[PDB]
This record gives structure tokens, C-alpha cells and sequence, in this order.
């Protein structure tokens, strides 16, 4: 019971899923080929959430994949589980996007998405009981973000009740890919406050610090890199394929950490993380994930919860361990940090345990944590779009696939009002 | 299965076409002869049998150098009726390129063309390559861009004329072809690069080391930068770059659309070693003023936005490291409205090595496409070139009695000062 | 018992036989010799419907075929399968067509009927309880139209009780073979719509969208589309020559779908279609049959049956299943699509469960559907006919065969009743 | 066992069908001799020995030419009964050919025929091979053509006559022989078929790159069309095609029966290659305005019908690809009354090779018989062609006194005018 349909979409869209499906198969115990060749008995007991069973023993993912170019579904299918897949679920096309947010959601998202929902809403139907989406994607291209953000303001509007969330990238403060990523950012978030339930802010900058400082890595490549967060998005779902001492899921996840219907932008973080030379030495006990945590530097977002204020905290611990010994250490870090946690919510630690640990390591956990630090994240977005929008520069490309100025107001003046909000319950009392 | 046609204008067209296609049937195992013992399907139209042709089109006004490919080496690789020729040059005249002797082929030219996309079915855009200076370069494709927007329009369009040297000037009346062929440009082609060739040869002496090159030198390293743009295409990587991206981050105005290309490294077989060729090492090589393959320095101007591409075993860590250092630089400075102006691009392969070239097997390169405020420092030279022969009225009888009235001139002069103050509005900065 | 005599008219009506008869003998296992090499034994047990018993362990089929040169059948006997048919049966004139409805319904096809009645009054007689014929021609050129309704007009006359029905190709909508296929098809149908009890209109349009977007070929042959109207044709009458747990026929399809007696052109469709790459991937079960058949692309028809309105839905699946399982899909496919259904006709499904699969395939399915959407089909006949007729084009050519004006105007104004017909029950209350 | 025989009259006839029985005998396996080491019923009825004869008639007024066929290479092959030749020729007369010459051995050509239809028994139709210049060409058909209605009538006759070029006219008097013969065939011949020699020049100049071309090259693109008309006949197809069903598609009004023909590809052997002959790339070629044998452009005009034969390895699904392009580009159009204007015609077969011939061995081909209304605008120059030679009464006293009555003339206008205006009629489009 309780399927999920994965969505992908862009560049990003597809290699971040492509190191997720590797995750999750070996979670179970599934081969490149699609058989089982597993061990144990708990690992088909909730197989039917990410796969539909087909006939000879073979079983195939609940997939949907959607670019605007026949490249980067090439590479898919062509790497190690490039034949997983069903073939028909590879929707693809032709035009391009040309990393323009005015064709991706106007001009060829809307040409494309009716070949999309067609494979959407025939994979919904032929699950029992469905639980919801979720979506990989990014924010600064044009197929991840305008063609995302098309499809999430059409699976609200046929399906109102289901769950919806999305692991975007949000992009870094440093370096920056797309030179109209101001405005790809604020159009594509005007859309996120409207039809998300709630959204994994992950930073490239984050990424390339703990590959290099915590793992010690000379030349880590994306692979390592896309690595850490489909860790992440496995460690949200642990206790939905898993049986567990305390379940939580998706629902769980959504109520706990949402207390207004606007915020519910989050940051996530993973522990255990030991190097290669320094894996042996470090007595990996329950405390020893909690301090790893919730300092800056494990966070996947690119900005210090020490400027701002945490609201609630999501723990998904993975591993056969004790409650006191986790209820030792979640007390805890309320405490001596009673000035970081906010005042009008008591007890802002949400607890989920599951049993069946990921392979290899012993014990594992996931860290979700909602904040008021990302307001320096969207007002750095929204100091470089008015910069840009004062001169009218780049701006003829957007209104020239039938754009007009009014929408960049309506965009960014909501974007304000929501950085009003999470200034306002910083400083409540 | 997205397929990208060239058009070679001209004797500026053909040569370094020529040394391009030698590069592209190197790096997909093609024998000259089409044979060969997916990936290529850009380029190259596949037939029936064993045999590979190019998506090529190669037209000239005088037929003097076509007769050096249907007689060299690539004499079988190419389809004939493909080769057009013609009978009486332009000999560097705009009118006889766009009213005599253009209006007579241009319906054979474009009937050529319009088989080519039928026959494609991923059509992402032109190439069209040319200089200011001839007449065929500057004069047939001023009347071949209008008819693509007529055409098609929504295909991007890309360029890389041969922009006229500052001091070395081969042609004399080249101030009178690179005003008049810049008035018809400007409104079709989004996209154009400049390259221009004295800054090659001091490339060329400086760090390559050798004191005599011909056009052969030269034709090696724009051919190295067209197949540093287009390597997504024909390659898989890990960060990929398509052709309708360009005129995204490198147009700010639709005015203003000219960038300038530089390569990196550039380094001689006896001088590969001696340095580790690290990415940081080669991407500091990029913004040197004497480095780059255009003859303005870029510390009078300012950088409006900058797009890298880098191919080989390319660390996307490293990537991220080298251009942090960049933005801390005083020396090298971007316009007050755009904060973020990169465009990171990636692709596994390395640029192979032309058997008997100078450049050695390195294992990355950089080709730098990056737009400036500096430019336009020349553009002031280059018009008051242009108004000190329009004000003796010299060169101008040849004009007036081949098709042109004599008040165009007075005309493209004004649009032309209108281009030139449009760089005077993003060179000021912000107001409080 | 209940035996059927099949012809064939046309060089589009021989070669779809020659397919559909290469499918029954498989379904039997009959060698291309013509003598028996099957293993089980219900393949002999109703073996008697299309064949005729000859000595020596030998076997025929009850085949007669029809055309006006000898040059289509002397490829038939010279292919595979060219041995097994009694030469005797092969009538075939000398004059030709002319592709002319004229020259094939009176100049040439009246004088080679007669050498035909013979052959179908002999075969008639020598069967124990006639069942009733069936048809496969066309209404483009001139022998599948003018020869083939002139037997639907004398068939009637000696055998009226017995069932009548015509596998036609109807021309597609986009390109058109025949010139004057639209006095073809006007003259064809005035006689279909007083001699055929029902008749299922196929369009090539249909045939080649099937085999490039769903079965994945880069050269579709005629023998790859004209496998699949075999597969329909074969699909009717499996509940005949195999027993089942519900047995329908000819007769109970005949009554169950067709409401009134103008009413009967019909639209066909089958399940399960499996590309080569597609075919291990996708589970293949009941509720996956279901959701394959009621869409526009599946049917073999050039019209979609969201314009219209459906009257009579027959469903024959073949294959060891449940009844539960193919009745809750029944059911649902009326509830969620119940504004595409009419209203005064409850229950307008009709279910029909044979027991041998096809070979290969481990079960099958079979779809005959009639609906209102034909009313887009034969308007855009009709505004083609007039189109010509008010210029009297290739007028003379029909007229110089001795053919009055008046045929047209008596066909083409009953034609227009039948549309209004169909007119009025898409709006009825 | 279905046949058609073939008449070739005159020089016009012979010339022709000394290339086109070239290639039949090469398509089955046909020594010159007769001997070879079903399907070849159509064409040839088989002799008692081994040994093969065609089903054909040669006729000519004048017995020069007719001797190459008793010397040359084809000189066993015939019934030399069959060869029927004169003494005197028409010499570009209508009367010499109609009432002199003709009234005096048209028993002896009649009477031969009469014996072909006997010994076949699936009689289809005819073929009468001239031109509309010379004048056994023209008088010698026109009395044919009556005795076959008067004989057979239902059979339906069809004609490759040579229609005269707009400019390249070989004899003087051709518009006095191509209207008589016109006022002639009319009543008759159901069907006829126009090829010019002048466009075919172009071909061989344009596309099959022979600059000097004799009647040879000539001879084998008209025989191609030949072949590929009766290809259905002489093998099994996916989709026949009969020669009683090309009157039924290709006449609207038995006034207007003129279509013309148009072979595609037409390539060289050393161009075979650097193109892969796709179906879709063919039929374009097909409906150029160029690549037509009829110098009349089609774009003035209407196309009323068109009929294509596919032969080769052709696949059915791309043919209906094909048709869906041409019926949306806005170029070529269509005449208002008539929605479906295309007869689709596939066989197996390939058209060979001719040993030292030009094309290559191709593995598909396309012959379009179409019909259209820019055919009316040739009319009009060739009958105003006609009246100024009339007007000074010019070369008509050859005409008068050889049993012809000088009001012929004004009658044979009359009803040519008439021909005229009903192309009038079609072109308009509806009312309301
Ligand atoms: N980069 C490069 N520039 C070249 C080469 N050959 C000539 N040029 C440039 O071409 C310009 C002279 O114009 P041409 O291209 O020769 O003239 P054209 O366009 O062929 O037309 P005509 O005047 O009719 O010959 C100068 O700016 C030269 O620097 C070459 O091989 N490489
Ligand atoms: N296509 C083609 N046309 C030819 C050939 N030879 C002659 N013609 C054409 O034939 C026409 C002249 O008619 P002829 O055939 O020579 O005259 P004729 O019908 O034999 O009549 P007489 O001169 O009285 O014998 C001109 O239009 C020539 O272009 C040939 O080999 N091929
Ligand atoms: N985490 C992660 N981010 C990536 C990766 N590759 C690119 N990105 C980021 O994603 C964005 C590029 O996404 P991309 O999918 O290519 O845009 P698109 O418009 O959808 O695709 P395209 O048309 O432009 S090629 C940039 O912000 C870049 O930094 C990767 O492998 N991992
Ligand atoms: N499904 C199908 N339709 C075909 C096939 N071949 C032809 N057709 C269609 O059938 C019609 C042609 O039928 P055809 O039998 O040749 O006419 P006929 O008059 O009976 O025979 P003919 O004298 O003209 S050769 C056209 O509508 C054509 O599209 C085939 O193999 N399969
Ligand atoms: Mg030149
Ligand atoms: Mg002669």
C-alpha cells in the first residue's frame, strides 16, 4: 500500500534519479538485469511502493522521466541500470529548452505535458492506495524548473488530497551556473508557495565542502556528489518500506514540520559521514550522530541556522538502537542550545525510528530541519533580481515568448511577503 | 538525433572550413574516402550503404579555391552539388555581394538548404562563417541571413566572422564592407563571434613558438574552438550545453551581441611538459589580456558576461575553485547590474591532435566565450576610419553604379553611432 | 455443426485471406501440406466449421475467392499456404476491373456471378446446419465493391435467414488510394445498409499508426497490418470452434449489438499489443487488457468515440481467467466513462469468455464497439461526394455502363438518412 | 496471361522502341537471339522451340531506319512480317500520311494485328509510340487510331506522343501537323501521354551532368517510363495497377485527357552516392517544377489528378508518409472539386541497369503520370502559333492538293478553341 510515482525533470532531473534507482535497488536487492536476487524476507515485504510487479519475476520502477532533448535520456539508458526502466515511460523531446523559464512552462512545457500526463495519471490509477509525488528537479535551468513547475500546477488540480514534495537545487551563493537564474528563481518559487507541501533546499556550495572536508576526496565527481542526496531522499521513506518501532512517513513528515501552509521550505543532513582513512578510529555509537549533525558544516544548505532560529526538527534514525539513549540526546541538544530553538513551540523535536540499516554501514540516520536562516537565502536570490530587473536586461527573451511585466511583480512581491513572514517569526514572542 | 548544418561564405569560408572538417572526421574514426571500421549522428547525414557525408555547405562567388577540395584530399567526402561555384567575384565589393551577383545564385543557395532540414529532423540552428573585409564574406551573407529570418527565424543563428584587424589590414576598403555588412547583420543574427587574426599571429610567436605561419596555423586554432562549442552535441557530458543556450546568457540587449573567443592552453610539444597543466593553472590563462584572440584589452572595458566550456577529464570540484579566485581579482572587473555572469559547461572528451600540428595530446582545454565592454573601443577606431574616406568621397563611384543608392551610406552611418552609444549605457553603473 | 463459408473479392480481399488463413490453420495446427501434425485434441473437435473432412487424413478449407484477373490469384497458390486450397475453387475472369463500381456490380461482374453461385450453392448444401457467411473485401476499387455487393444481393435472396456480415476496409480519411472512391463508396453503401447484418469498417489510417507507435517498426509491411485484422477476424468465432464457460457466436453478437436494424457498422479493436523491446517488461494481466482497448488509438478505426456516444460494447476474451476479474474491470469502465455510454440502455456491455488462447500469447482479448463516432466517417464521404457530383467529374465513365442519375441521388439520400439517424440517437433523451 | 502489343510509327517509333525492347529483354533473362538459359507472358508469346518473340508492330513510310533493326544487334528477334515498311515518305506532310500514302498499305498494317488479338487471349489495350511533328507521326497514327474504334473500341488506347517544345522545334511546319493530328485523336484515344524532348535536355544537362547528349540518352528516360507503367503486368506487386484503370483516375472529362509524365531519381553513377534515396526524399523530387519532362511550370496551373508507381523495395508505411508532406505545402495546389487526387501504386521490383548507360542501379524509382491545367498555357502559344501562319496563307498549297479540302482547316481551329476553353471551366473554383 501507500505507492509513490517519482518524477524527474532536466539535466540535473535525471542524473540526481539515476543515483537514486541505484540506492533503492540495492536496498532491496535488485539486480541490473530487474529479477530479485535478494537474501532475506523483509526486503519484498513493501516492494509494491516504488515497483509494480510484472510476470516471470521481474520487476520494473514506477518512473516517469521527462527532458526536452533525446541527450540526456540517452546517457540513462545507456550506464549501468539502463535497462530497468520501462522503455515506454521515457517521454522525451525534440525543440530543446535553451535554458529560458519562458519556454520551459509556456512555449514547449505546455506542447510536451499532455504526452506527460497521460503516463502520470495511468500509473496513478493502477496503484491500490496512492500516497504522493515526489519530484527531483532544479531551479536554475529551464526543463527543471519551467516544465517542473507546469506539472505540480496540474497534479494539484487533479489530485488535491495527495502529497506533494519536491528535492530541488536550489543554487549556490559563490559560483553560479545560469546567469538568468534570478529570474528562473523567482518564477519557479512563486510556483513552489502555491502547490508544494514542502521543499529540500539542497546547495551545490554544501556539496562540495563535505566531499572535500569530511571525506577527504582530491577529485569528486558528480557521482559522488548525487550520492549524498539520494542518501537523503532514501533516509525520508526508510520507515515506509521497513517496519519500525516508531513509523513515521510522508504524512507524518508533513504535519510535524509544517505549522503555516507558506513555510515549508527545509534543509536536510545525513550522519554518519566517515572518510576512508579515518573510518576505523571513530567510535560510531548513538551520541556520536547526534553532535555530527547539527552543526553548520553537515548541513546540505548554504546557510548558518545561527543567524536564525529553528522552528521543528524532523529526526529519521535507521539501525536496531534504544529509545533512551536517543531520547538522552534529543533532550539534550534543547537544552544548551535553548537560545537557537524558538520559544512558543515546546518540544520542537519530532522522533522516527525504523530497524533495517542501509548496507554496509551499521546504523544510520536523516536529519530534516525547518528554519528561519533561509531568509538570507531567498533576499540574496532577491537582491540579484531586482539588480538585474532595474535595467530591463534579459528580459526581452522571457517577454517575447508572450510574457508580460506584471507576472515578474506578482512573482517577486509574494517572494517579499514570504521573507516578511519568516522575519516576523523570528522576532515573535 | 539534433543535427546543426554550416554554411562557408567566401575564400574566408572555405579555408577554414577546411581544416574544421579535417578535425571532425578525426574524432569519429572517418577516413577522408567516408569509410569507416549513435554518437556522430550531429554532423553527419548517414546513407545506405558504408559511406558518411557532412551536413556541409561550401559557396563562393570565384571558383579558384572550391577547385582545392574537389582535387585534394577531401575530394570524395563531399556531395558536388553541395560545392556551389560561381563565375565573376564580388572582389570586395558589398553592392556586387548583395545586388549583382548575389541576386543571380541566391535562389540555387537557399534550394540546397531547405533539402538539408527536410532530410534533418533535430534542427537546432546555422553556422555561418565569413570575414567583414571580402566582398563574398561580407556582401552574400548580409542577403543569406535576411532570408533565414524570412525562412525560418526561430533557429538560432550563430557566426564567427573575421573580424578586421586594427593595424594589419589586408584589403584597403574594408572600412566601407564591415559598416554596410554590420547595418544587415544586426537585425538577423543573434549570435556572432569575433576573431580576429592579428592577435593570432602574437599567439601564434609568443607561445606556440614558431616565427612563420601561414593560414594553416591559423586555421588550427579557430578549428579547435568550433569543436570546443559544439562537443555537447556530439559527445556526452556531464554538464551539457545546447546551441539555443548562447543567445540566452550572452545577449543582455538585443543590441549588443558580440562576444569574442579565446582558447586555452595554447603550448608546443617540446614545451608540454614543464608544467602540470592544472585547471587553475590554464583558466588564468584565459582572462590574460594577451591570451585572448582579439585585439582589444578588456581592462578598458568591462566583462558584461562570460561562458567557459571546458572538455576532458575535468574536475567538477576544481571548476568551482578556479572561478572563486576570479571573482576576488581587482583587475579583471564585471557591469554593476549582473552579479552572477558564468556559464559552466562540461564534457568528458578531450580535443584530439591533428597529425602533423603544433598543439600536443593535453588532457583538458578551455574555450572562453566571453562578452565585454571593451569592445567597443574598436568600434570607435573602425568608424572613424569610416569617416575619413566617406569625407573625401573616395571609393565611392564603384558603389553608387551597382545597384546602391549613394544615401545608404548616410543612413547605416547613424545606426551604426546608435550601436555606439548603446555601450555608453551599460558602462555607467547603477543609480544609488 | 453451425459451419461457415468464407469469400473473398478483390485484391485487398485476397490478401488479407491469405493472412487470415495462414492464422487458423496455426490455431488448429495444420501443416502447409494440408494433412494434420497437431498435438492436443480440441483442435480437432470443432474442426469441421472451416474445413471440409477429405480422405487420407487431409483437410480443406471451405474457401471460395474472387477476382476479376488472374494475375492476384496466381499469388496466392504461389506463396505458402498456395497448396492447400481445392483449385477447383479458384474463380477468376479475364476482363479486369478498370477500378469502376460500374464494370464490376453490372457490365463484367454479372457475367462471372453465375459462374460463382454455382460454387457457393454447392458449398452451401454440403454442410449439415449453415451457420452464415462472412465477407472480407473493400470499397475502394471496383472488384472488392461492384462483384462484392452483387453477391450480398443474391446471397440475401436465396439464404435470408441466414447471418451476413463484411469485414470492408473503409478508406482512410488523410490519404485515399481510388480517385473516385467516393462514388465507391456511396453506391457500396446503399447496398450495405439492406443486405449485411453488421459490418466492421477498418481503416489502413488505423493500421499504420498501430504498427509505428505501438508495435515499434521502422518498415511495416502489408503482411504486418493485415496480420492484425486476421487476429480480429479469428477473435469473433473463437468462442465457435473452441468451448467456453459463456459461449457466444455470430448470432448472439449478431442481436446483442445491434439495437436496430439501419444500425450496423461497428468498429473493431484487440488486446494485447506488445512491441518487441516493450513485450517482458509490461505485467500482462486482466485489468491491463482493460485500460488498453477503450482509448482512441487502439481501435482500428479512423474516428475517436469521445465525438460520439457508444450504443453496444462486445467483449470476447480468450484465456484461463476469472470472472470477477474481468467483470469488477466491466463495471468500472461504465462508471468512470459514464457520460461516454448512452443512457436509455443499461447494461450495455456484452461479455463473451472463451478458453484457448492464440499461440504464443498467453491470453487475448477481443473488442467489437459500436458508437455514434462513425457519423464523422461517413460525412466525410459524403461531403467529398457531392464535392464532385456538383460537377458531374468522372460522371460519364459510371454513366457510359448504363447508369442513371437517379442511382445517385437514391444512394446519396439515403445515405444522409442514415446520418441523421445516428444523429438522432447521440441526442436523445 | 494477360497482353498488350505495342505500335511504334514512324522514325519517332522506331528510335524510341529500339531502347525500350532493349531493356525488356534484359528484365527477363532475354538473349537477342531468342534464347534464354509464368511471368514474361505479358510481353511475349512463346514459340513452340525455345525461342521467345515480342508483341510488337514496327511501321514506318519510309524505309530507311527500319534497316538499322534488320542489320543491327536486334535483327533475329523479330517476325520480319512485322516489320512493314514503304517507299515513299509522308515528309512532314498530314495528308501524305492520312489520304496519299497512307490509303494504300493501312490494309497490310491492319491485317497483321488483327492476327496478334488471336493468339492472345487477355487483350488489355494498346500503345501507339510517335511524335506530333512529323508527319507519319501525325497522319499515319490519325488513320490508325480511327480504325481501332471502328475495330475494337472497348480496348482502352494509349499514346507516348512527343508534344512539340515551345522553342526547340526541329521541322518548320509542326504547327500545322500538331493541331490536324490534334482534331484527329481526340474522338479516339482515350488516353494520351506528353513528353518533350526540350526538358529532358535540361535533365541531362542539370542532373545527370552530359553536356553532349544524342537521341540515345534520350531513349533510355523515356524507356524507363515504359517500363514502369507496364511493371505491374510484367511482375506481382503489394498493390496492382491496371491500364483500363489509368483512363478511370486520369480523366475527369473526356474532353481534357492530357496528363505528363516525370521520372525520379534521375542520378549519375558517380553522385549514386553522398545522398541515401529515401522514399520522402524522391517524391520531392517529383513535384519540382525542374525534374519535369514537359516544359510547362506546374505552379501556373492546377493539378486536377496524379497517379504514382512505386517500384523497388518500398516500404508501404513511407508512402503514406509522403503523400501527408505534399498535401500541405501551400506550392503545389489542387483543383477545388476534387478532395482526393492521388492513384498509389507499389511492386516489387527494381528497374535495372542498361549496360552503358548512365543511371545506377538504384533501389527504388518513381514514374508520376500526373494532370494538371498549366498544360492549357502550351496551347495557347501553339495556337497562336497556328494563326500566324495561316493568316498569310502560308505552306497550305502543299496541303491542298493532296486530297485534303482548304476549310479543314477552319473546322479543325474551331473545335481546338473549343479544347481551349474547357480548361476555362476547370479552373475556376466553386460557387458558394
Ligand atoms: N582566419 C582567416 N582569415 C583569412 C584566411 N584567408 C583570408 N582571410 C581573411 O579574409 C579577408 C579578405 O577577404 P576574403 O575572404 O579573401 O574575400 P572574399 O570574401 O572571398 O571575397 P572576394 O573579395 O570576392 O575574394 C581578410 O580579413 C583576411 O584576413 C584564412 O585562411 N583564415
Ligand atoms: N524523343 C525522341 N524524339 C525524336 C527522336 N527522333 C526524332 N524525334 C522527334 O521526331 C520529330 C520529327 O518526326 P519524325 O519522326 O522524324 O518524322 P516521321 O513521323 O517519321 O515522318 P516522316 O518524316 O514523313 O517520315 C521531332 O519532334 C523530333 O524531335 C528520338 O530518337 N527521340
Ligand atoms: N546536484 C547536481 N546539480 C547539478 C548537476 N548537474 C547540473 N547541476 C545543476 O543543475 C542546474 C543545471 O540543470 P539542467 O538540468 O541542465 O537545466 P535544464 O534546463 O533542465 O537542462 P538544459 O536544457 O539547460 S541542458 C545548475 O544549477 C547546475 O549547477 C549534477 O550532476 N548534480
Ligand atoms: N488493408 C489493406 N488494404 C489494402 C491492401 N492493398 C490494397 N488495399 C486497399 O484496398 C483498396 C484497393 O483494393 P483492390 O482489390 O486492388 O481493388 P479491386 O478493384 O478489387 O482490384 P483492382 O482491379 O483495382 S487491381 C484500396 O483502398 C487500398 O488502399 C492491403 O494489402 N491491405
Ligand atoms: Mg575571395
Ligand atoms: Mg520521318
Amino acid at each position: 500500500m501507500r505507492e509513490i510515482v517519482h518524477i524527474q525533470a532536466g539535466q540535473c532531473g535525471n542524473q540526481i534519479g539515476a543515483k537514486f534507482w541505484e540506492v533503492i535497488s540495492d536496498e532491496h536487492g535488485i539486480d541490473p538485469t530487474g529479477s530479485y536476487h535478494g537474501d532475506s524476507d523483509l526486503q519484498l515485504e513493501r516492494i509494491n511502493v516504488y515497483y509494480n510487479e510484472a510476470a516471470g519475476n521481474k520487476y520494473v520502477p514506477r518512473a516517469i522521466l521527462v527532458d526536452l532533448e533525446p541527450g540526456t535520456m540517452d546517457s540513462v539508458r545507456s550506464g549501468p541500470f539502463g535497462q530497468i526502466f520501462r522503455p515506454d515511460n521515457f517521454v522525451f523531446g525534440q525543440s530543446g529548452a535553451g535554458n529560458n523559464w519562458a519556454k520551459g512552462h509556456y512555449t514547449e512545457g505546455a506542447e510536451l505535458v499532455d504526452s506527460v500526463l497521460d503516463v502520470v495519471r495511468k500509473e496513478s490509477e493502477s496503484c491500490d492506495c496512492l500516497q504522493g509525488f515526489q519530484l527531483t528537479h532544479s531551479l536554475g535551468g529551464g526543463t527543471g524548473s519551467g516544465m517542473g513547475t507546469l506539472l505540480i500546477s496540474k497534479i494539484r488540480e487533479e489530485y488535491p488530497d495527495r502529497i506533494m514534495n519536491t528535492f530541488s537545487v536550489v543554487p549556490s551563493p559563490k559560483v553560479s551556473d545560469t546567469v538568468v537564474e534570478p529570474y528562473n528563481a523567482t518564477l519557479s518559487v512563486h510556483q513552489l508557495v502555491e502547490n508544494t507541501d514542502e521543499t529540500y533546499c539542497i546547495d551545490n556550495e554544501a556539496l562540495y565542502d563535505i566531499c572535500f572536508r569530511t571525506l577527504k576526496l582530491t577529485t569528486p565527481t558528480y557521482g559522488d556528489l548525487n550520492h549524498l542526496v539520494s542518501a537523503t531522499m532514501s533516509g525520508v521513506t526508510t520507515c515506509l518500506r521497513f517496519p519500525g518501532q516508531l513509523n513515521a512517513d510522508l504524512r507524518k513528515l508533513a504535519v510535524n514540520m509544517v505549522p503555516f501552509p507558506r513555510l515549508h521550505f527545509f534543509m536536510p543532513g545525513f550522519a554518519p559521514l566517515t572518510s576512508r582513512g579515518s573510518q576505523q578510529y571513530r567510535a560510531l555509537t548513538v551520541p556520536e550522530l547526534t553532535q555530527q549533525m547539527f552543526d553548520a558544516k553537515n548541513m546540505m544548505a548554504a546557510c548558518d541556522p545561527r543567524h536564525g532560529r529553528y522552528l521543528t526538527v524532523a529526526a529519521v534514525f535507521r539501525g536496531r538502537m534504544s529509545m533512551k539513549e536517543v531520547d538522552e540526546q534529543m533532550l539534550n541538544v534543547q537544552n544548551k542550545n535553548s537560545s537557537y530553538f524558538v520559544e512558543w513551540i515546546p518540544n520542537n523535536v519530532k522522533t522516527a525510528v525504523c530497524d533495517i540499516p542501509p548496507r554496509g554501514l551499521k546504523m544510520s540516520a536523516t536529519f530534516i530541519g525547518n528554519s528561519t536562516a533561509i531568509q538570507e537565502l531567498f533576499k540574496r536570490i532577491s537582491e540579484q533580481f531586482t539588480a538585474m530587473f532595474r535595467r530591463k536586461a534579459f528580459l526581452h527573451w522571457y517577454t517575447g515568448e508572450g510574457m508580460d511585466e506584471m507576472e515578474f511583480t506578482e512573482a517577486e512581491s509574494n517572494m517579499n511577503d514570504l521573507v516578511s513572514e519568516y522575519q516576523q517569526y523570528q522576532d515573535a514572542t | 538525433m539534433r543535427e546543426c548544418i554550416s554554411i562557408h561564405v567566401g575564400q574566408a569560408g572555405v579555408q577554414i572550413g577546411n581544416a574544421c572538417w579535417e578535425l571532425y572526421c578525426l574524432e569519429h574514426g572517418i577516413q577522408p574516402d567516408g569509410q569507416m571500421p549513435d554518437s556522430f549522428n550531429t554532423f553527419f547525414s548517414e546513407t545506405g550503404a558504408g559511406k558518411h557525408v557532412p551536413r556541409a555547405v561550401f559557396v563562393d562567388l570565384e571558383p579558384t579555391v572550391i577547385d582545392e577540395v574537389r582535387t585534394g584530399t577531401y575530394r570524395q567526402l563531399f556531395h558536388p552539388e553541395q560545392l556551389i561555384t560561381g563565375k565573376e567575384d564580388a572582389a570586395n565589393n558589398y553592392a556586387r555581394g548583395h545586388y549583382t551577383i548575389g541576386k543571380e545564385i541566391i535562389d540555387l543557395v537557399l534550394d540546397r538548404i531547405r533539402k538539408l532540414a527536410d532530410q534533418c529532423t533535430g534542427l537546432q540552428g546555422f553556422l555561418v562563417f565569413h570575414s567583414f573585409g571580402g566582398g563574398t564574406g561580407s556582401g552574400f551573407t548580409s542577403l543569406l541571413m535576411e532570408r533565414l529570418s524570412v525562412d525560418y527565424g526561430k533557429k538560432s543563428k550563430l557566426e564567427f566572422s573575421i573580424y578586421p584587424a586594427p593595424q594589419v589590414s589586408t584589403a584597403v576598403v574594408e572600412p566601407y564592407n564591415s559598416i554596410l555588412t554590420t547595418h544587415t547583420t544586426l537585425e538577423h543574427s543573434d549570435c556572432a563571434f569575433m576573431v580576429d587574426n592579428e592577435a593570432i599571429y602574437d599567439i601564434c610567436r609568443r607561445n606556440l613558438d614558431i616565427e612563420r605561419p601561414t593560414y594553416t596555423n591559423l586555421n588550427r586554432l579557430i578549428s579547435q574552438i568550433v569543436s570546443s562549442i559544439t562537443a555537447s552535441l556530439r559527445f556526452d557530458g556531464a554538464l551539457n550545453v545546447d546551441l539555443t543556450e548562447f543567445q540566452t546568457n550572452l545577449v543582455p540587449y538585443p543590441r549588443i551581441h558580440f562576444p569574442l573567443a579565446t582558447y586555452a592552453p595554447v603550448i608546443s610539444a617540446e614545451k608540454a611538459y614543464h608544467e602540470q597543466l592544472s585547471v587553475a593553472e590554464i583558466t588564468n590563462a584565459c582572462f590574460e589580456p594577451a591570451n585572448q584572440m582579439v585585439k582589444c584589452d578588456p581592462r578598458h572595458g568591462k566583462y558584461m558576461a562570460c561562458c567557459l566550456l571546458y572538455r576532458g577529464d575535468v574536475v567538477p570540484k576544481d571548476v568551482n575553485a578556479a572561478i572563486a579566485t576570479i571573482k576576488t581579482k581587482r583587475s579583471i572587473q564585471f557591469v554593476d547590474w549582473c552579479p552572477t555572469g558564468f556559464k559552466v559547461g562540461i564534457n568528458y572528451q578531450p580535443p584530439t591532435v591533428v597529425p602533423g600540428g603544433d598543439l600536443a595530446k593535453v588532457q583538458r582545454a578551455v574555450c572562453m566565450l566571453s562578452n565585454t565592454t571593451a569592445i567597443a573601443e574598436a568600434w570607435a577606431r573602425l568608424d572613424h576610419k569610416f569617416d575619413l574616406m566617406y569625407a573625401k568621397r573616395a571609393f565611392v563611384h564603384w558603389y553608387v553604379g551597382e545597384g546602391m543608392e549613394e544615401g545608404e551610406f548616410s543612413e547605416a552611418r547613424e545606426d551604426m553611432a546608435a550601436l555606439e552609444k548603446d555601450y555608453e549605457e551599460v558602462g555607467v553603473d547603477s543609480v544609488e
